[PDB]
């Protein structure tokens, strides 16, 4: 249930880097 | 963990000695017969799936109450856990034959194994019997005296590797007894 | 990696619906809704705290970490926010020893027991360089947390079958107990502290209390001693046709 | 420790795998390179008094401020605990040439060493002045062979870069 | 079949040296009068003796060195010594103030 | 954890009684000498890294078998762990000096300290020396009887706090013996 | 005659032996720098009654629990027995300085010493503290850096002998550790 | 009661003589070892309701069949009679640590035990599994001292050999 | 930024709680020491150029092996950087008197300081030979108030106990 192609806090990063 | 060269330098560290030419003649013959040590461990890992299933079902043959109601190899749930366990034991004694020192078998596999088995209900006299079959399977592949499966080696004696791996299989019985 | 106890004799692990909701661009997750939400929060409260039985005027100080959890649906960030709380250090840091605090971080956040003295002493190497928050974020941002739980499921005690040491399964069974068992019953006093630093193992009745229903909890004990003698050299002989060979 | 054999059997243990063919290809290289580093080991074993005698006074020639009062090399027992702590390091280079890995250095001689030398006011620049003296004192066809010198010097400057 | 006292008295006689508790020691005396034919060294053997009287110049002076230490009467605290057994009679001028401690007082000079 | 004011509360909660004026004179005197308690805490934490360096290396002087091969303080990894422990005993005593109560020293530092040091194999007759060398150095700066590092205090009697710290350092020595 | 100087020790009784003026003149040309070594052992044994009087009292000077009631240098006779064995150690070290080796010291004075002190309950953590005071006196008296008393020596350097007589005092400290 | 005192008296009462020097020499051993076995007794006395709960669960863990309909632990009023009979045995070990010999275990726990458990179909191997669990769940400096555990685990070994 | 006011609001936010009147009393003590630690603030800030001229040469008075060619302070641009690297600390000690806390030394001067002086081989013994000068240069009725010399000599040896 972990689904290996996944992250946790670069998911936080790139939504506040594509806006930059 | 340690190997056969690390075992010598922790003996000399109790004396603060240097590993000199008196102590080095055991290590100069470990590298001299070092081709035969590699030649013996792919005689075991090439036959390891046949070795586990023969040793576990050969333990069922001499003890048919393991597969009756109330035996601890009864259902598919318990029989696959017994087949997994004998593959773990054969894996750690192939690490120990490769290193040349039984450190990694004794702390990772065998340390605390007796308390798992007397909490899960695993019979230890028949578990020793499955290890003691695959000890005899391992000495027959190394000395090339198995009835099927003649492998292609070079000529000489591997009689000190066959009794080194027989002492690694004897530590498994001494740790769950 | 077969593990005959795990989804057979226990339950299935709880958690969020999927991890593909983060790549969805009109949402953040499958939105659970407040009956499907708070019963997952009941399972994080029963796992990070033991069965601590937190009151209504102790949950009010955790009001802010749930309100972020029902918008940002990451489970790992909810566990990180609950371990830096006052309610986590007033139960597991304040009146305990140092290896009691460390052995409960392996229970509450990994579902296993510590495998070594070298692994245990490196957690006190992180206490010297940042306090208790350096221990907690290094467990959470580890590789072992990523490839077992992730952002999706609660960190549960997992029967793996293929443990890297056999002793790791033993210390997991001492740390969790039955379901009528919290972790304040010792007065401080780490249970695993003698066996980590010496290298011995646990007691068979303390492990078999915490095993599930249907797994022979206790049988197999001979009425002689429960551990092994390291100094004993037994003679184990094999029969050949002629005699008996003691390959020692 | 850390060596060629403990690398490949702990890489195999974390995957749950048997010893494969790539793991036995590695320990063939432990067989082929062993005659170099067991000649540099048994040369440093029978010559360790004179190579720590020369490494000890090259420390105090570069740093004669240690024999000022209040410093590290204050009296003769503190000179004698300086020659002992560089004879400890040449023992571990002999242990690393025998094992064939950096294992005995970084957990008997480097682990904790920055913490104890900072408290006890021992300068690390005096420790690296001794070890770098023996790396230049080696010459190629007299003191060992040409391949034993590459093994012996590589364990010397692994110790230098760990203290720097 | 074995004798335990014989077999262990012999094992403790060859491992333990015969010379420990006898308290002998090589006393070296140098004589020098400046000249060359005056410079003998005499390494003879003497059983040294426990000098009973000069220990009271050490045991008493350190007992009043540690009496007057303010910060070695704490972090080095002595144990709780019981008084000898004399029998209480009933009159307090013999019980509380006995004849061994009658009119005794410290004078500091 | 508890402090000097909270021990008076939890003893009178056990009797279901309000804290009257007959129990306040031990606490009203505590805030009267409370400035010179704080004046004597930072004579310990400002000299702390020299005290642990002296107390460990004086334990090496009295017991020279700690640095023999097979000694407990032999290699560099075991030497730095001994320096880290004496800073921890100094840290928890200097909480209990500040709080005026030996609660927090007892159940975070001394809780199971004896069973840890047996399992590691740390010698208990040498580890009581290192808490007693620095016991004498902690009654040094309170009584201002230091050889080097004279510190500028205000004049008066501080032997109540010097005797209180000597109670706290033997609470460690009664815990690991 | 140096081989006969071990004859007077090995008989377990009293025998006196000496060298002449012409015999020592052959001795100081045979061995290296022997005028310093006879100046080394004369500087100790001229002050040997003050050296064990200061070291045993210096042991109480920082450890007054030995003269505490319940200690081991209590009741009148144990203090006299401790002063005898302090003087036993000083004559074997000064003979080891004179003979040039520790070969008469470790077998005739330190062999069996560790098991004797733990049989009697002698605190061996304080006897190493009494040896290190006598070590600190000895390197002062060899190098003439003794503050309260300055002898008359020929000029030169004696730091090889002071490192030699320091190293014999660690051998006493290594056996009782 | 078998003790140190009642052994030397009965050996002299049967011979008709006074207490001699060897009979007083053995009461001296009752003084040199009373310290170890009495703080093994008050440790057991203050923590007895937690130990017999943990011990009595070790017989219903290994021998879990006893709660089947028909056996000795069939209903609820027979389960607490097992916890009562284990608390009886731990109370008698506390008496043997007080007296100084195996007297209260002989006269009150062992004599007539095998005839009772055979008549009432009680398996003696499960009055043992609760006792043998208490014997190996005993840590050497944590639960008591070193010599207090030697005494405590010798009356447990006495009861194990007497029920087998 | 560890100080008196942040640690009573980052332990109520970490408690998830309003500030009650226990951490209102915790900065009543900030009023009382603010008259004394701001006395030592501008007494450093008008005198800072002389007290690093008087402390910075004392490491070049103690350690004259630093000026040797091949060592650390081998030319004047390294000398001029060295007086800059001790005027940084006297700027940082000036902030630690203003904020009432160890924050601006903890995150700007000692944070990661032990790796940069190791890799560049700048000896840290000469850094705390210079803070130890100004710990032994202050005479308290002349230089400041009596309580300001407490607070000046509390943040100087806080640097010494953090750099060694
Ligand atoms: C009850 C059922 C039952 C069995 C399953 C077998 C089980 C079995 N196998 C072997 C013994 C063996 N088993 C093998 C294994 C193999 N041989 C090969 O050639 C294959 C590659 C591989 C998988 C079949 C080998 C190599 C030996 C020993 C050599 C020999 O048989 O001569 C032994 C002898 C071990 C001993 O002497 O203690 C036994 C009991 N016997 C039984 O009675
Ligand atoms: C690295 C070391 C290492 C091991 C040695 C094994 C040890 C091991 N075996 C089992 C678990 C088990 N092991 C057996 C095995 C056996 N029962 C028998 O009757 C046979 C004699 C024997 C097979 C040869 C069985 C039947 C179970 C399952 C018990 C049950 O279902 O209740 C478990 C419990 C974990 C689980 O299955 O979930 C563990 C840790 N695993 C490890 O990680
Ligand atoms: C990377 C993988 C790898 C391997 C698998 C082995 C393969 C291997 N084995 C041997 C070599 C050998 N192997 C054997 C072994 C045997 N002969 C017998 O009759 C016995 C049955 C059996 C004992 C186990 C002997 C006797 C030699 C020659 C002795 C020696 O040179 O070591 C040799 C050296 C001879 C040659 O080069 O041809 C090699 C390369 N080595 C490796 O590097
Ligand atoms: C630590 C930082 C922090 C904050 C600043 C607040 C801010 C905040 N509020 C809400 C969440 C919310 N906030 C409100 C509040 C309101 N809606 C209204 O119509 C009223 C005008 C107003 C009350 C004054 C409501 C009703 C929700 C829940 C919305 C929902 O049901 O999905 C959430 C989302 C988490 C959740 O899903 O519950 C956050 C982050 N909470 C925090 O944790
Ligand atoms: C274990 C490792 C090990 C070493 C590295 C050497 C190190 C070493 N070299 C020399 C001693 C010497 N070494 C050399 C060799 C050289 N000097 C030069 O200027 C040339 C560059 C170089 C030629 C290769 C010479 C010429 C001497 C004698 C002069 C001297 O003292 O340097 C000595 C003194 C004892 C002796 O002469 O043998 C020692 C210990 N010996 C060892 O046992
Ligand atoms: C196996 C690896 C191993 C080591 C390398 C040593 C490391 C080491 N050296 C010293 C101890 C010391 N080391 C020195 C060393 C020196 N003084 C100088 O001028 C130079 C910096 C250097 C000589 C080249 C001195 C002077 C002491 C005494 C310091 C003291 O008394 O505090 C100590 C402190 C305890 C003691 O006295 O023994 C330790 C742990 N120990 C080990 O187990
Ligand atoms: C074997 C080698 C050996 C040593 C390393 C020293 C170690 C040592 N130092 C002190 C003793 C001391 N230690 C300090 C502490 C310090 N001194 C200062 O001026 C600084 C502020 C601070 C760290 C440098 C002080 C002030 C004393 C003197 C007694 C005291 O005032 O406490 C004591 C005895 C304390 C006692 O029992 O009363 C010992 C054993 N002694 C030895 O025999
Ligand atoms: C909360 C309080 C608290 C403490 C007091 C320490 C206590 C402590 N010390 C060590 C660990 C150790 N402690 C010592 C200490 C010493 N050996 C000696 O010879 C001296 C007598 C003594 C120093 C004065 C050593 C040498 C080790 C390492 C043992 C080893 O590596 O084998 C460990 C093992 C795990 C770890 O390393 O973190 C623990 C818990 N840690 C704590 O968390
Ligand atoms: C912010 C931290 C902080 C401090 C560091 C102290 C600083 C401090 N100490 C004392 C004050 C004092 N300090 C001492 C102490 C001593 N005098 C001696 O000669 C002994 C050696 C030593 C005993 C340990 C005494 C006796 C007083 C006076 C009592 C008092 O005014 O409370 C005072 C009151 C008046 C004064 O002297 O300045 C202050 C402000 N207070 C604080 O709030
Ligand atoms: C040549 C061999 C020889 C020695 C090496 C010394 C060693 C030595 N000392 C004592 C005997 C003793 N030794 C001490 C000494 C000490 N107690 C202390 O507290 C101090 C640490 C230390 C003195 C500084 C004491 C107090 C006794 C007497 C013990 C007693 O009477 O109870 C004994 C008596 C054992 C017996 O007679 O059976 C011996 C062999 N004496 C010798 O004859
Ligand atoms: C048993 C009788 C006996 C002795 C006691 C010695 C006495 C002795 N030593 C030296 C001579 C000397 N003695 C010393 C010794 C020292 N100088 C120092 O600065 C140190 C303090 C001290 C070392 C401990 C030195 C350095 C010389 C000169 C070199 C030498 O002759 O060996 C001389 C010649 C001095 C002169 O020319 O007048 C004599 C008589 N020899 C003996 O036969
Ligand atoms: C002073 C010494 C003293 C003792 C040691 C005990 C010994 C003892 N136990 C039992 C009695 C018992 N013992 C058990 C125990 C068990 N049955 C099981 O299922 C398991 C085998 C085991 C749980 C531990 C049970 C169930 C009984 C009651 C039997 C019955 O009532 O039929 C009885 C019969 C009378 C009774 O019911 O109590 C006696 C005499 N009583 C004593 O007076
Ligand atoms: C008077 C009777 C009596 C006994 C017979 C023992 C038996 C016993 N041991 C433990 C308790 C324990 N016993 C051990 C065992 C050990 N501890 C270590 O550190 C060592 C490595 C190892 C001994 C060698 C451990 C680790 C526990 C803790 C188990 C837990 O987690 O509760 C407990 C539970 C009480 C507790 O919480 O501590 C009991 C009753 N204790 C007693 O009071
Ligand atoms: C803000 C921090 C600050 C300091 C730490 C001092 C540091 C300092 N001290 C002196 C300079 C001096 N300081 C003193 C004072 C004393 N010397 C003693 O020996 C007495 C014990 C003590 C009295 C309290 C004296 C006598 C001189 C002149 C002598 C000298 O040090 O060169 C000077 C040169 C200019 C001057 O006199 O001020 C400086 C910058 N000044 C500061 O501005």
């Amino acid at each position: 249930r972990r689904t290996v192609s996944f992250n946790a806090r670069v998911a936080r990063n790139k939504s506040q880097a594509k806006k930059i | 963990m340690l190997d056969a060269f690390s075992r010598v330098v922790v003996n000399s560290d109790a004396k603060a000695a240097y590993v000199g030419g008196s102590d080095l003649q055991a290590l100069k013959s470990f590298i001299a017969d070092g081709n035969k040590r590699l030649d013996a461990v792919n005689s075991i890992v090439s036959n390891a799936s046949c070795m586990v299933s023969d040793a576990v079902s050969g333990m069922i043959c001499e003890n048919p109450g393991l597969i009756s109601p109330g035996g601890n190899c009864y259902t598919n749930r318990r029989m696959a856990a017994c087949l997994r366990d004998g593959e773990i034991i054969l894996r750690y004694v192939s690490y120990a034959l490769l290193a040349g020192d039984a450190s990694v078998l004794e702390d990772r596999c065998l340390n605390g194994l007796k308390e798992t088995y007397i909490a899960l209900g695993v019979p230890t006299n028949s578990s020793i019997r499955a290890v003691s079959i695959m000890k005899a399977q391992a000495v027959a592949f190394i000395t090339n005296t198995a009835t099927e499966r003649k492998m292609s080696f070079a000529a000489g004696d591997c009689t000190s590797l066959a009794s080194e791996v027989a002492s690694y299989f004897d530590r498994v019985g001494a740790a769950i007894s | 990696a077969f593990s005959s106890i795990q989804n057979v004799l226990t339950d299935a692990p709880l958690g969020t619906p999927s991890a593909m909701g983060f790549l969805d661009e009109r949402t953040e997750k499958p939105l659970m809704g407040p009956s499907e939400m708070d019963e997952l929060v009941y399972a994080v409260y029963k796992q990070v705290f033991g069965n601590a039985h937190i009151m209504e005027s102790e949950r009010a100080e955790l009001r802010d970490a749930e309100s972020l959890f029902r918008y940002l649906r990451d489970v790992r960030e909810f566990v990180r926010a609950l371990a830096k709380s006052n309610a986590y250090t007033s139960r597991f840091l304040q009146g305990n020893q140092q290896y009691r605090f460390f052995e409960l971080n392996f229970k509450h956040l990994l579902g296993r027991g510590p495998r070594s003295l070298e692994e245990m002493a490196s957690h006190s190497a992180l206490y010297a360089e940042g306090g208790f928050e350096a221990v907690i974020d290094a467990i959470l941002d580890s590789d072992e947390y990523a490839q077992e739980f992730g952002s999706t499921v609660v960190p549960y005690c997992r029967f793996k079958g293929e443990y890297p040491t056999n002793e790791e399964f033993n210390r997991m069974l001492v740390l969790k107990g039955a379901n009528s068992t919290s972790d304040k019953a010792g007065k401080g006093r780490s249970k695993l502290c003698y066996s980590i630093a010496a290298g011995c193992s646990q007691n068979w009745l303390s492990m078999s209390k915490a095993l599930p229903f249907g797994t022979e909890k206790g049988t197999g004990f001979n009425l002689i001693s429960s551990s092994r003698n390291p100094a004993a050299r037994p003679r184990i002989g094999t029969k050949i046709p002629g005699g008996v060979v003691f390959s020692s | 420790m850390k060596s060629v054999i403990t690398t490949v059997v702990s890489a195999a243990d974390a995957a749950g795998r048997f010893p494969s063919n790539s793991d036995l290809e590695s320990i063939q290289g432990n067989i082929q390179r062993s005659a170099a580093r067991l000649e540099a080991a048994e040369k440093l074993a029978g010559n360790h008094e004179a190579v720590v005698k020369e490494a000890g006074d090259a420390c105090f020639a570069k740093y004669a401020y240690l024999k000022n009062p209040g410093e590290a090399g204050e009296n003769q027992e503190k000179i004698n605990k300086c020659y002992r702590d560089v004879d400890h390091y040449m023992r571990l280079v002999n242990y690393c040439l025998v094992v064939g890995g950096t294992g005995p250095l970084d957990e008997w001689g480097i682990a904790g060493a920055r913490e104890v030398y900072r408290t006890l006011n021992l300068p690390t620049s005096a420790y690296v002045a001794s070890i770098a003296y023996t790396r230049d004192r080696l010459c190629v066809p007299r003191d060992m062979s040409a391949q034993a010198g590459v093994e012996f010097s590589a364990y010397l400057d692994y110790l230098i870069n760990a203290l720097s | 079949v074995v004798l335990p006292v014989a077999r262990a008295g012999l094992a403790a006689t060859a491992k333990k040296n015969q010379y420990m508790g006898t308290s002998v020691a090589p006393e070296i005396v140098l004589t020098d009068k400046g000249s060359d034919m005056s410079r003998k060294v005499k390494t003879e053997d003497k059983k040294v003796a426990a000098d009973q009287a000069a220990a009271m110049g050490i045991l008493a002076n350190m007992s009043l060195y540690a009496s007057l230490n303010p910060v070695k009467r704490m972090t080095y605290k002595a144990k709780e010594q019981a008084p000898a057994y004399v029998k209480k009679t009933g009159n307090p001028v013999e019980d509380f103030y006995p004849s061994s401690w009658r009119n005794m007082a410290p004078v500091i000079s």
